[PDB]
């Protein structure tokens, strides 16, 4: 049971403020969302988060272990990880040396294990019949799952999506939300950030709404939908 | 393991593209300025497809190291802009780690240079200055014209005849001013050796063979009173082609076994030269990792003139230095390794740029 | 179409300048670290920066085509990949209206070169030329590598340096007798022309009768010289032929032409001046291509390396096929017509391809 | 007017990827373009506005055929266009953004050209922005800039592409707007968009293209319940 915990983040553009004093948590099994209109704090606390902004103030920790100050392979020896929101598929390497790539660099795994880790990653997100395939050739659901497998082979703790519904078939999002849901159950702490509200919010248990460098709002589908200042200023007094 | 020769494979195919390209522009170059001296009349046209030949070692040699410098800057580029290597930090990928795997080709690389450097340029030279010197494929004397006057170096020798014949033979006259640059303040040097006939002559034993048929030289500069007068014949002058010791000396043809023992400057700085070729291989390899971070905005092809340039300087420095040093005035002890160690400084400075920044940030707080 | 016609020009025009202010520092830069080698007592760093600086507008006038075409690759790439020239397509203006709306600029560009290439160029190179020369030699009877050489009926003359005004420095004569005897060598400092007359100020000869005797310096203060060398003529042959004005071109190719020398050197300057206009054009309509075809979703960087490239493979071309036409048997008319040529029949090609 | 295209067909390298698709945008109407991403509906909509060359078939716009005039003569027959990108002219003001393009049309001189102007600023509430240089608008100013430059070229058919991309729900509501005060000026407007939800509401018919053939057509509801449409394209979970 770990908790990735983002205290009092602020962070400053040019002379003006994007964020301002932004606190988040993420537990283990949970899965959280991070909504909010396009120009406000969202993705600069989302890139915080990650580690590819550094925070001015505010201190990112996760399980009493400062990671505000570590670069981004710190923050994953840590056990954060991160899958970026275009394809990032090597693309000359074959599907096997896709996840056996991340699988030689794991120091608790001899070669009986890495080839174990190896098969059951195979057999668990069913591209084993795509075994030899150049990641160059493979669709968007065997390249989101071949990426999501090699994601896995580092062993997170906590997977940061960054825009997981983006530009995707209505078909397409149950493969989505059945692999986030196959992460939750495995035991990750998934947050997803996602311009697309409503596959965002069934799938989030728990969201945060971030306008104006402000959390201004926290709670379930439930709570987000019935709150005055959320359709004020974000969703707009006809959504849903 | 398996992005050790992912990395190796990429760079080492856009390194071979990039100097085919970087030697074929630079091979075009020379020719044309070897054109432009064959169509002043210097100069043989049959023998062009070996003076390039034999001059391919140098500019591979100068060329290897930028193309290792434009691979690395593409390959690298490439694979940050496609979200590649975005995965490979964010699993556990360090810095140290990538300029580890970096520095297995600059290995491969730096091998062909020091090879190219220590064995076969000097061998290629020896052999361009052979054919241009020993074979005369045809002498400046061979061009002559009759009525226009014939100019070498700083006008210190001036050759002309009045009557040009298909016969070469009894030339109206020989109207040669052989100048010393020095020859102390009484003496100027300036010579002329003037003969009612031209002894054109084979030219083969001593390269170009001249002598006086009936022989007036006089030594006297007009400056003074004093007048030196030989009215005997003239003995046999040998005349080399200017074209051939101008731009290839004695230091860039001489065998690397040489030069380890010599006490002569000269060769102590071109031994010290030919051993740094190697070293630019890894001083532009730790130069051009961390600066292969782009963005999609930014692209791989931003920063390759800049690269080209930084480069170019390097090596101009590196010459004036070693200019500096066989001319005696710096100190043979410290040589161009500080020219060395300043780039390698440089590269150290962008090397650990982001570190020491997230180090200050986290002490501030 | 009036406002969009200032905004391509406008942005177009802003490009080219500043483009051509970076190749012209680079370029400047180049020469003098060149110029560095031939450091001397007599030539200083303060009369290297001054010829460096002196010889700008050639530089300039010969770099201005690679100008051209760098700057309109940038200055249309950057419309073209804000989608601001999709828009003006969908207006209902077609691709030859946007090609005339770059190309206007680019005639008050080419006229600007055309002027100082035939009014500016020359007048400071020649500036420039001779006062390198005047710096570097002066020394002695033969001292410089920018003298000059010349034969009367007996006499022999070299002289060090030659200036705009009909006045040269450290003239040297040899005069041999008929038994080829040193009759007399003499050194001037310095000569004016008025018409027949050369007044050789501070001229100290040293005849010697053969007839077994010394040689008596005689210091002569001033002397006439019966020579037969114009000074107009004079400052043309110390000067590059591509250093030269388009009428001073063409009168020295049709001086040489009626004495029966070689003047196939001098053809390849004229055609390379006067044809200016025609590569310019046939470079921006190629960089016009470019733009709307490979090169409209690129970033600038790309395009950048492009032109670059472009260019120096235009200009190796065009520097091989200069020599080439001279070592070879062809006019040297072809030797500027086919790259430009070639360079215009891509751009169509690539134009219709849209 | 009719904006009609007929039996639309085009082959990349070696594969097909357009196989008979027509089409059919009355003047007033509403009409979408939807189906998979991989599917040949961005090259049919790209081939109606003229930037990919249509290997087969017809486009007639009323009586007149433009299959073969370019893009700048098909926009001259009544075509517009409106890119996904911002395509605002940055070094420009807003009325000079209008006015650059109204500049263009022959059938006004100067004082209709005025009239014009001040027509179009008052009608799209950008009357107090005209002086504001196009790069410094924030994105409904800019989108409605662009609308009012798109109508100064008076067309009468405009292919939004993409309009409800990335955009705020708030931000919908303005769009949508737009384009029915567009439909009620008498204008056919055409949307591509991934947006599944929002263009089957904005829109009065749809057409479905699936593997480069037009699998459904009609409105919302008839496109909703189609099965084939609901098992290759929308999923049974849809709604
Ligand atoms: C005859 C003259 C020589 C040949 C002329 C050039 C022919 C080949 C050039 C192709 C250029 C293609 C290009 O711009 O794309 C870059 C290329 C592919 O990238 P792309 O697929 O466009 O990525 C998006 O990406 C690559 O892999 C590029 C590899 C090609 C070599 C790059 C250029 C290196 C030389 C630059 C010289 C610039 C001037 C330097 C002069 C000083 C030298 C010391
Ligand atoms: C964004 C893009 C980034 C790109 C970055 C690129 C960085 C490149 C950095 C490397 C620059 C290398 C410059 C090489 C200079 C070579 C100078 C030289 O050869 O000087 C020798 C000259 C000869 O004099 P000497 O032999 O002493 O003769 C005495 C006369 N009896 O000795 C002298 O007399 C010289 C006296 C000094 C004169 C000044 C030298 C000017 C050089 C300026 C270079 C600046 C480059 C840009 C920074
Ligand atoms: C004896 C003569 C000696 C001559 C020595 C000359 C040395 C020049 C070397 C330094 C020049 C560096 C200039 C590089 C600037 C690049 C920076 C940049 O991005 O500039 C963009 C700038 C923006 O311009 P802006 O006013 O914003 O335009 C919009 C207004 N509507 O754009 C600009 O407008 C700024 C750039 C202008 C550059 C002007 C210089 C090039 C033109 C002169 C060519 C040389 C000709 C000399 C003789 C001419 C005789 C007629
Ligand atoms: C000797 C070779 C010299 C080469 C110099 C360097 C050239 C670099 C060229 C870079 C620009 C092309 C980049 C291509 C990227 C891949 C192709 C692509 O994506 O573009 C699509 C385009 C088809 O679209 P469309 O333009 O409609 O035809 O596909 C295309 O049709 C691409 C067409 C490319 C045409 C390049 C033409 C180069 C012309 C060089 C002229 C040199 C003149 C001087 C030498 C004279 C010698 C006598």
């Amino acid at each position: 049971m770990a908790t990735l915990k983002a205290q009092h983040l602020a962070k400053s553009y040019k002379g003006r403020q994007v964020v301002r004093d932004v606190s988040m948590s993420i537990d283990s099994g949970q899965i959280v969302g991070l909504l909010g209109p396009n120009g406000a704090g969202k993705t600069t606390c989302f890139y915080m988060i990650v580690g590819l902004v550094q925070a001015d103030q505010g201190v990112v920790r996760i399980d009493e272990q400062n990671v505000t100050h570590l670069p981004m392979h710190g923050r994953a020896r840590a056990g954060i990880g991160y899958l970026p929101q275009e394809a990032s598929i090597f693309r000359k390497l074959s599907v096997s040396d896709n996840i056996m790539a991340i699988l030689e660099t794991r120091s608790d795994l001899d070669r009986n294990g890495r080839k174990e880790a190896l098969e059951g990653l195979l057999q668990e997100f069913h591209i084993h019949h795509i075994r030899d395939n150049l990641g160059m050739s493979l669709s968007g659901g065997e390249r989101r799952r071949v990426e999501i497998a090699r994601a896995l082979a580092s062993a997170p703790k906590f997977i940061l999506l960054d825009e997981p519904f983006a530009g995707v078939d209505p078909i397409s999002v149950g493969d989505i939300k059945q692999i986030i849901h196959h992460l939750k159950a495995k035991g990750i702490g998934i947050l997803i950030t996602d311009h697309n509200v409503r596959e965002t919010l069934d799938i989030c248990e728990t969201a945060y709404i971030v306008n104006d460098g402000q959390l201004i709002a926290e709670g379930d589908a439930e709570s987000i939908l019935a709150n005055d200042l959320v359709k004020e200023v974000y969703l707009g007094h006809e959504f849903r | 393991m398996i992005v050790f020769r992912y990395l190796s494979r990429e760079v080492l195919v856009t390194m071979s593209a990039v100097s085919a390209v970087l030697l074929v522009i630079i091979m075009s170059g020379r020719f044309i300025k070897y054109l432009a001296q064959a169509a002043q009349g210097l100069l043989d046209p049959g023998s062009l497809f070996l003076i390039m030949a034999f001059r391919i070692p140098g500019f591979l040699q100068l060329i290897l190291p930028l193309g290792l410098f434009l691979g690395i800057l593409l390959a690298y580029g490439r694979l940050y802009l496609e979200s590649e290597m975005t995965v490979l930090s964010a699993t556990g990928m360090s810095q140290k780690r990538l300029l580890g795997y970096t520095m297995a080709p600059a290995l491969l690389v730096a091998i062909l240079v020091a090879w190219l450097s220590l064995f076969l340029a000097p061998q290629g030279i020896n052999q361009f200055a052979l054919l241009l010197n020993k074979q005369d494929t045809l002498t400046e004397f061979d061009t002559l014209v009759p009525g226009r006057f014939q100019a070498m170096r700083d006008g210190t020798r001036v050759t002309y005849t009045e009557e040009l014949s298909k016969d070469r033979g009894e030339l109206a006259g020989i109207f040669i001013s052989q100048k010393d640059l020095n020859s102390s303040n009484q003496e100027r040097g300036i010579s002329i050796l003037v003969a009612e006939k031209g002894t054109q002559n084979i030219q083969a034993d001593g390269s170009r063979y001249l002598i006086l048929h009936n022989g007036y030289r006089y030594d006297g500069n007009p400056g003074q009173a004093n007048y030196r007068a030989i009215q005997y014949d003239t003995y046999g002058v040998m005349l080399p082609k200017p074209e051939a010791s101008s731009e290839v000396s004695e230091r860039d043809a001489v065998p690397t076994a040489d030069l380890f023992g010599s006490d002569n400057p000269r060769y102590q700085a071109e031994l010290q030269w030919r051993l740094s070729t190697p070293l630019l291989v890894f001083v532009v390899t730790l130069l051009a990792v961390p600066l292969s971070r782009v963005n999609p905005r930014q692209g791989r092809f931003l920063k390759l003139l800049p690269a080209i340039l930084l480069y170019m300087g390097y090596l101009a420095l590196l010459i004036a230095v070693r200019g500096q040093l066989d001319k005696g005035k710096i100190p043979m002890a410290i040589g161009l390794w500080w020219v060395h160690g300043l780039f390698l400084a440089i590269g150290l400075l962008l090397f650990y740029w982001e570190p020491l920044r997230l180090k200050l940030a986290s002490s501030r707080a | 179409m009036v406002k969009l016609d200032r905004y391509i020009g406008v942005t177009v025009f802003v490009a080219i300048l500043a483009v051509l202010g970076v190749i012209l520092g680079l370029a400047l830069l180049f020469a003098f670290i060149d110029e560095l080698n031939d450091i001397s007592a007599s030539y200083g760093i303060g009369d290297a920066l001054r010829f460096i600086f002196l010889t700008a507008p050639r530089r300039a006038y010969d770099m201005l085509p690679m100008a051209a075409l760098i700057g309109c690759l940038v200055g249309l790439g950057t419309l073209a990949s804000n989608s601001e020239l999709t828009i003006m397509r969908a207006a209902g203006v077609s691709l030859s209206r946007i090609v005339w709306a770059v190309m206007k600029p680019m005639l008050v560009l080419m006229l600007a070169g055309i002027l100082v290439g035939e009014y500016v160029a020359p007048w400071t190179e020649n500036i420039a030329q001779s006062g390198r020369a005047l710096a570097q030699g002066g020394g002695d009877s033969q001292s410089s590598k920018r003298g000059l050489w010349h034969r009367q009926g007996r006499e022999y003359i070299h002289i060090n340096a030659v200036q705009p005004n009909g006045v040269l420095y450290g003239v040297t004569r040899y005069r041999f007798d008929e038994q080829r005897g040193l009759e007399s060598a003499s050194f001037a400092k310095r000569a004016r022309f008025e018409t027949d007359h050369w007044q050789l100020e501070e001229v100290t000869t040293t005849l010697l009768h053969p007839r077994e005797k010394r040689s008596e310096v005689v210091k002569l203060p001033t002397e006439r010289w019966d020579a037969q060398l114009s000074p107009q003529l004079l400052n043309t042959v110390v000067m590059e032929p591509e250093a030269l004005s388009i009428s001073g071109l063409w009168q020295y190719i049709h001086y040489l032409a009626d004495q029966g020398l070689n003047n196939n050197r001098y053809w390849l300057a004229f055609w390379t001046k006067v044809l200016q206009p025609l590569v310019t054009a046939a470079l921006v309509l190629m960089a016009i291509s470019f733009i709307f075809g490979p090169l409209r979703s690129v970033t600038l960087g790309q395009r950048i390396f492009t032109g670059v490239l472009v260019g120096f493979v235009f200009r190796i071309a065009q520097d091989l096929l200069g020599p080439s036409s001279l070592v070879f048997d062809f006019p040297p008319l072809l030797a500027v017509v086919i790259p430009a040529s070639i360079c215009a029949l891509a751009g169509v090609w690539l134009l219709r391809r849209a």
